């Protein structure tokens, strides 16, 4: 939801509406590594997410 | 979608004249722009069959040579003779353009180094006044030539929505070390190579990639790091060919990262050690990226000719780019101090600076702000 | 332990796991390390069947207490090994794995 | 784990390629370096096939040799030569170190006779700069030579990791007495024998020795105690060699007492009495071993290669390696007195003098301290 709604707001032409979003989405990401990671492939897919090392909170 | 392309100067007209030539046999199509009975999305580059270029002595040449069928040396003469065939030139893209359902882009061959640098300096600033919406997609070859080089480069940065570099000086020692040539009519098979394998993707529908603009709002992240550099190792798993792409023999360039990848394998290999092959890159290490923003590796998969073994291409984005610059830049400042207002070259001066220190500030963990 | 040229890299790759202590351990993350030393040594040119029994199993402390390897068999062939050269096969295993890291930590030292 | 090797003077390159074809024939390698069709493992000393060698006019014989597909005299001029090109030569070790999956160790095949010899020890120092975590084994080989000898002396005890001593005096001799060749290609033979012997259980995997360390860690006492002799027999039960590479007359060197000793059993034998044969050998005492701490003999099977009986080597430990710096310690001392600081020799003369005195030491009831 948060993905397709920011870009309507891009799509509306502020400065504290995309800051809004980062802390929204990215909170909503690692949400997602937590329960991937918790398992006994369902596993490679965190090596698909992230390459870089990135993520690693 | 259909792409229009354009060809300037000799180079741009000899490497899109051996790029046709390179696409008409790898479907169907005779020389004669007749399809011979002997799948493949043909709609974009080919009209229902006739490409959609706009060309404009070597024309000649192309006139008498069998493909009939199928259709001075200062920087200001290019732009000053270009302003004068305004709509002309204009009237030829125009009428290609309505006819066509819904144009998508303008993939432009030209070389940086006599007319086709000032005039494709003057079509691209023409092109973003009428068509805002239409991605330019350029591939511009690398070799007073300091100048005309560098002015060219002041336009490439702010309107060129892609840039896809081929330096004559790497391609001649890939011409001397694995094919022993010491000429024009052989590096240029090396550049049919590339630009042929580049659109392989949207010839050939696959899972993703059927558009041009999925092919480059992957790569470049912002719109100032728009510039491309390509590998091509066949000169057997998806080990083998993952391998040989990032070493630094085979990429077309004469601290430093990338900053994303895109691998092009149009072999027959079995898709399920892809991932594996990912897997092990990753714990060699044998690629670095940005530290600030998440940077991943893409793969893509295609399928070869029948009408024409495993091959493999990669589009990259490296910051090490940035060192061709400083060597242009470099000499121009030296023919500086040796010889209305010669205000645009210090004014492209200024931007290409802007530039260079963008990539310098790329691989930095704070490049944000 | 017959093989030496995949253990070798096998107790090279868990060594960073292991030191944790158990609470941390969870199966499907090993799985993917001995997978890939399976792939590096010479372990690669080998039977596909022979190949998909070899598993780990996790025994219920440290990381060098409880990892050891099963190679479970079920059908015809498990009328020979019968529940009690698996439950002997373990009890071996776990005195060639101590007497293994036991001389890769001597030649640390050295 | 890989092992690159290095091949130094005209001594090395000669060894080194004769190294690499017995082990390219051992193996079932082309010389074209292609894999014919005709378990062993050759990951560690070949890449993916490449040989890990850097070399170092004989390069020409080299390159004209069907094997062309498988890739002054003092010591201060040879140390010099090695400064002005420091940055050239490890570009390529740097890459091929990168370049490599985990790195163990490099060989090293020189003979300390000069400028081979002196450009090693340039590269012995720096290696320890560079990389602290890597074991550097050198094959060195004995004959202004007492001069030269004594210096990469002063090297090899506090740089390289280990060393395995090969003294042309015993193998001169060998060629006489067993062989009858009254040159350097055919003593040379023998060289490889015991090279390619060395390495046996690296790339025929078993239960033990799966890596250089597993080797050395048993034999090495002390890290100032690290000079090897060896022995090789057949020029059969188990038994039979063990008697036969503990007599001196099979030994490659020209009171005192054993710290360690290998045995590589190569043959067809019958694993089942290697054990029965370690129990009697210690009944007859055929070896005097160290008072203060305990010690063992090992004896290590392997198989043959088949593409290609019993055969034998025996790496020892024995502290009469001691009388072989003396000759060279003894002969500087007569040059000394016969004729820009000199300081270094004098630095040299000395910590070689320590090593000596650690080995008459080193036989004594209280080494201890
Ligand atoms: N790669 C490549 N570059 C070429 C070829 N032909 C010409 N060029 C480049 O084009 C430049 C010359 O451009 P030029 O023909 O004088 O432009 P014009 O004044 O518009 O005709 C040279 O610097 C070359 O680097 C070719 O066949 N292959
Ligand atoms: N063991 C052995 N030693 C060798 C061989 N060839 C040369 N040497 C030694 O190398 C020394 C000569 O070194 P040289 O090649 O003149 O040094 P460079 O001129 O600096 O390469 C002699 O003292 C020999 O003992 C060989 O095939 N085997």
């Amino acid at each position: 939801s948060v993905c397709v709604m920011f870009t309507n707001c891009m799509q509306k032409f502020f400065e504290a509406t995309i800051n809004k979003f980062d802390k929204n989405f990215s909170a909503h990401l690692l949400d997602l590594l937590a329960r991937l990671s918790i398992y006994s492939g369902m596993a490679s897919v965190i090596s698909r997410l992230d390459f870089n090392g990135f993520y690693t909170e | 979608r259909e792409i229009i392309t354009l060809q300037l100067g000799q180079c741009g007209n000899q490497i899109g004249f051996e790029f046709w030539k390179q696409l008409c046999a790898e479907h169907g199509i005779s020389p004669e722009g007749i399809v011979e009975e002997f799948t493949d999305r043909k709609d974009v580059f080919f009209y229902q069959y006739i490409p959609r270029a706009v060309l404009l002595r070597v024309i000649h040449s192309i006139l008498n040579s069998p493909y009939a069928k199928l259709y001075g040396n200062n920087w200001a003469s290019g732009f000053s003779q270009g302003e004068k065939i305004h709509e002309d030139i204009f009237d030829i893209i125009d009428r290609e353009a309505d006819g066509s359902d819904s144009l998508e882009g303008f993939v432009l061959c030209h070389s940086i180094a006599g007319t086709g640098s000032g005039l494709g300096s003057y079509l691209l600033e023409r092109l973003n006044d009428r068509y805002p919406k239409k991605l330019v997609q350029t591939y511009s070859v690398f070799p007073v030539q300091p100048y005309n080089s560098l002015l060219t480069l002041k336009r490439l940065t702010q309107n060129a929505d892609c840039l896809v570099v081929l330096d004559n000086t790497a391609l001649n020692r890939i011409a001397t070390d694995r094919l022993h040539i010491q000429s024009f009519s052989q590096i240029n098979q090396l550049v049919s190579t590339i630009m042929s394998a580049s659109t392989t993707t949207l010839r050939y529908p696959g899972y993703m990639n059927n558009d041009l603009i999925g092919l480059i709002a992957s790569l470049i992240p912002t719109p100032r790091l728009h510039f491309l550099m390509t590998g091509y190792t066949p000169l057997t798993t998806v080990l083998d060919v993952m391998r040989r792409l990032l070493q630094p023999k085979n990429v077309m360039v004469s601290n430093h990262c990338y900053i994303a990848i895109l691998n092009i394998i149009q072999g027959e290999v079995d898709p399920t050690q892809v991932h594996k092959s990912l897997q092990r890159i990753r714990e060699r290490k044998l690629a670095n990226f940005i530290p600030w923003g998440p940077a991943s590796i893409q793969v893509a998969l295609s399928r070869k000719s029948p009408y024409l073994r495993v091959s493999g291409l990669m589009m990259a984005n490296h910051t090490s780019i940035s060192s061709l610059f400083e060597r242009t830049c470099r000499q121009y400042d030296k023919l500086r101090k040796r010889e209305d207002n010669f205000d645009e070259m210090d004014t492209s001066r200024e931007i290409v600076q802007q530039l260079i220190d963008e990539y310098h500030a790329a691989t930095r963990p704070d490049y944000i702000s | 332990l017959g093989q030496g040229d995949f253990i070798r890299h096998l107790m090279d790759l868990l060594k960073p796991e292991l030191v944790r202590p158990a609470t941390t351990l969870y199966q499907h993350n090993l799985t993917g390390i001995l997978e890939t030393a399976v792939r590096a040594t010479n372990a690669q040119f080998d039977s596909p069947e022979i190949l998909r029994r070899l598993d780990v199993r996790l025994l219920e402390d440290t990381g060098w207490d409880v990892f050891s390897l099963d190679y479970h068999v079920d059908g015809p062939i498990a009328t020979v090994f019968t529940r009690e050269c698996m439950s002997h096969y373990l009890r071996v295993f776990n005195f060639l794995w101590r007497a293994k890291r036991m001389e890769y930590i001597l030649t640390d030292i050295r």
